[PDB]
């Protein structure tokens, strides 16, 4: 099963202004934006940068 | 052959018919064949409107 | 004169449009099926 | 019949019967041909009512791929992990109001 | 009985006329149907583009 | 080659000056289209410094200069569905894209 | 310079003349010289989509005689006697091994003979069902009708870039007024014009009515439609095929 | 079973190609030509019905009474045969009587 950023009609930001809405609680959309990234991936993609 | 706005023609029609037998006039158009059917034979004194009206 | 103009509204009225004037045919019923014919056309 | 199907009891995504109305409809996407008949009044949900879609209730992903494709599709998916595929085809504008907001108003 | 034999005779006359009037006049108004040109020409454009 | 159409601002002055080069009087949106030459030459005028002229479908029902001062005053808007829907400024809870 | 083309019948009073721009494949970029009229009954009728439909069976159905064609319970091969013993078995007896019940027989109630459906239906109705169409183009920003129907270069490319610069549309069809007179350049650069097409005088007709995505008439040529449709208007009871001599034919 | 196992052959049809281009070009022929020739000649397809388009039997009958001695034994001794069908056929048995 493969991740749903690997289908069509996706958008980051849209997704995370779906992340604000949706829950029909505001938030910062830089901060919710850096907040969705752990450091597992920031690590898989900094390795993947090197390639 | 009528031409125009025909629902005109089927007031008068139906006025000038409405002294002539006093019911409503049971008529219909032909809107894509651009005609108008009455219902009944009045048929000289239709000839006879349309001859008044001259045109 | 709305009638040109009115159909000028449209699209251009190709061959996809062509229709048949509703009450051309009366419907070609095969004799047979729940409602037209069980015997059709003899009866028992 | 029925005992020939399956079963699955009433219940919600997370019991939301308390807290809020955690509306479960994460995605929903229409499509329709530049070139396309049948999705015609189907343009016209994509001409009128998805504005105002998004105007009743905006917290939803809505999508309109509009492949130069063969007939209207709605893919619903959402946060109980399930995907309903909706067909559109030779439906009415109306209608396409109709089915939009029934989708909406399921989970 | 609240009333002799002739007592109410006719007593409901001016109702029955007006009801045989109505249904004269609600009953046989069938004739041809008529038909605008509109329509036609509105199943003509059901064959509508895109922009 | 662009069938994109913008009114003028000076759609007025410059049709009376186009209706004083075809002729005279007053009431200059009350002259008629009978006259043939006339009516070439200032659709002529009104066609080269407007770059639209009416269609001719639309020819036929020209019968006046005011009507002929409206139709130069109609503003046509045009572009694709992909570039006019999307140029409308839609929500943050859509981004269609129509890729033909 | 300018040119006025009025129609030679008069057209009755009660409504105006039907007037159009007149234009001409000359200029590659240079349209809209000169403009003209006809009269109503030419391209100013009522809309009446329902004629063209009948125009378009009248078309479709013209000529096409099919030829598909079976065999009866005596037309294909074999059989004369009773098949195989009617009691003796189990089986169902029969009447031959050659009737439409069984592997290989009869196709019992086919498409028999090669059926043909021509249909020399109102050929005055059709004049003015044909008159409806092109009254359609008219109003369907489709009828560009040019002056002279002359190529002014030999390329047929210059026919192909001047319609998506003209934004005629997808589909060509010029028609002249007369085939040995039509234009040699026209027809040598109209030759490899994949979708687009040249067509003489009496070819206008109700599938070419749709063919295209627009018509371009001659203007001679347009008359002598208008010429036609004129006679289709108001012809009396025919007690002669009308092939032969009358008073004023031609 | 009874389905297809594959996509068929790629359905390549040009629907606009020159043998239909013209399909009914100078087909208006009779009004529209000043009344030289009628539609009625304009159709390429067999004399037996070209243009009097009757019933089964009629068509038969058309085509005996047309090319008949221009037939080998065979049909003509199965037009006979179908054409004494149909003779049969009209007036014996059916639903209107
Ligand atoms: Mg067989």
């Amino acid at each position: 099963p493969v991740r749903r950023s690997e289908k069509p009609n996706w958008d980051y930001h849209a997704e995370i202004q779906a992340f604000g809405h949706r829950l029909q609680e505001n938030f910062s959309l830089d901060l919710l934006k850096t907040a969705f990234v752990n450091s597992c991936y920031i690590k898989s993609e900094e390795a993947k940068r090197q390639q | 052959k009528v031409e125009g706005d025909i629902w005109a023609l089927q007031k008068d029609v139906e006025d000038f018919l409405s002294p002539l037998l006093g019911k409503t006039p049971v008529t219909q158009v032909n809107e894509v064949t651009g005609t108008l059917r009455i219902k009944g034979y009045f048929d000289q004194e239709l000839k006879a409107w349309l001859l008044e009206k001259g045109f | 004169a709305r009638a040109l103009d009115l159909l000028r509204g449209l699209p251009r009225v190709s061959l996809a449009n062509l229709k048949p004037n509703p009450g051309s045919k009366k419907p070609e019923r095969r004799p047979r099926g729940r409602r037209r014919g069980r015997k059709c056309g003899r009866g028992h | 019949t029925a005992r020939g199907t399956p079963s699955r009891f009433l219940a919600s995504v997370l019991h939301n019967g308390l807290g809020r109305y955690v509306q479960q409809l994460q995605r929903l996407s229409f499509s329709v041909s530049r070139d396309g008949a049948s999705s015609r009044g189907a343009r016209e949900f994509v001409e009128r009512e998805v504005i105002d879609f998004a105007r009743r209730n905006p917290g939803v992903v809505i999508y309109v791929n509009s492949r130069p494709c063969c007939v209207p599709r709605v893919v619903a998916e959402y946060l109980n992990g399930a995907v309903r595929e909706e067909s559109i085809h030779c439906k009415s504008v109306e209608e396409i109001s109709t089915l939009v907001q029934k989708l909406a108003d399921q989970s | 009985p609240y009333m002799t034999r002739e007592q109410e005779r006719g007593h409901a006359a001016v109702r029955r006329r007006e009801a045989f009037e109505a249904i004269k006049a609600a009953a046989t108004s069938k004739f041809p149907p008529h038909r605008f040109i509109a329509d036609q020409l509105d199943h003509l454009n059901v064959t509508k583009k895109w922009s | 080659r662009s069938r994109a159409y913008t009114p003028p601002e000076d759609l007025q002055s410059r049709l009376e000056s186009y209706v004083k080069e075809v002729f005279l009087p007053s009431n200059w949106q009350d002259i008629s289209l009978e006259d043939s030459r006339l009516k070439f030459n200032l659709l002529a005028h009104l066609a080269d410094d407007l770059g639209h002229v009416v269609p001719n479908s639309r020819l036929h029902q020209m019968c006046r200069v005011r009507d002929v001062l409206d139709f130069y005053n109609v503003p046509i808007q045009d572009r694709s569905k992909f570039d006019e829907l999307s140029a409308s400024n839609l929500p943050p809870n859509l981004k269609i894209t129509w890729s033909y | 310079e300018p040119v006025l083309r009025k129609v030679e019948l008069p057209v009755p009073t009660h409504r105006r003349p039907v007037q159009a721009w007149v234009e001409s494949l000359r200029g590659f970029e240079q349209e809209r010289v000169g403009l003209a009229d006809l009269h109503p009954d030419v391209f100013a009728t009522a809309p009446r989509l329902d004629i063209l439909h009948q125009v378009a069976m009248w078309q479709k159905n013209f000529k096409r005689i099919s030829y598909a064609k079976t065999k009866t319970r005596a037309e294909v091969r074999g059989g004369g006697r009773k098949p195989w013993p009617q009691k003796g078995t189990g089986r169902a007896r029969h009447g031959s091994i050659r009737s439409p019940l069984w592997r290989g027989g009869g196709v019992a109630h086919g498409p028999r003979g090669p059926t043909s459906y021509y249909y020399m239906l109102p050929m005055k109705v059709r004049a003015l069902g044909l008159k409806v169409a092109l009254t359609v183009k008219l109003a369907q920003d489709d009828l560009h009708i040019m002056d002279s129907l002359e190529l002014p270069t030999g390329d047929p490319q210059y026919l192909t870039e001047l319609a998506h610069y003209r934004r005629w549309g997808d589909s060509v069809l010029l028609v002249d007024l007369t085939h040995e007179e039509m234009p040699q350049s026209i027809v040598e650069a109209t030759s490899r014009l994949k979708t687009f097409n040249l067509i003489p005088a009496v070819g206008l007709n109700v599938h070419s009515m749709l063919k295209h995505q627009t018509l371009v008439l001659t203007l001679p040529t347009v008359a002598f439609l208008e010429d036609k449709l004129l006679w289709q208007d108001s012809r009396y009871r025919p007690l002669y095929p009308f092939s032969l001599p009358y008073s004023d034919f031609p | 079973i009874g389905i297809r196992l594959t996509l068929p052959p790629p359905k390549v049809v040009d629907r606009w190609n020159e043998k239909r281009a013209m399909f009914g070009v100078y087909d208006n022929i009779g009004i529209l030509g000043n009344f030289e020739k009628h539609p009625k000649e304009l159709i390429r397809g067999p004399i037996w019905l070209r243009g009097w388009k009757g019933n089964e039997l009629q068509r038969c009958i058309r085509k005996r009474k047309m090319v008949g001695s221009r037939m080998f034994a065979d049909d003509l001794h199965n037009l006979n045969k179908r054409i004494r069908y149909l003779y049969k056929h009209f007036n014996r048995h059916g639903k209107f009587r």
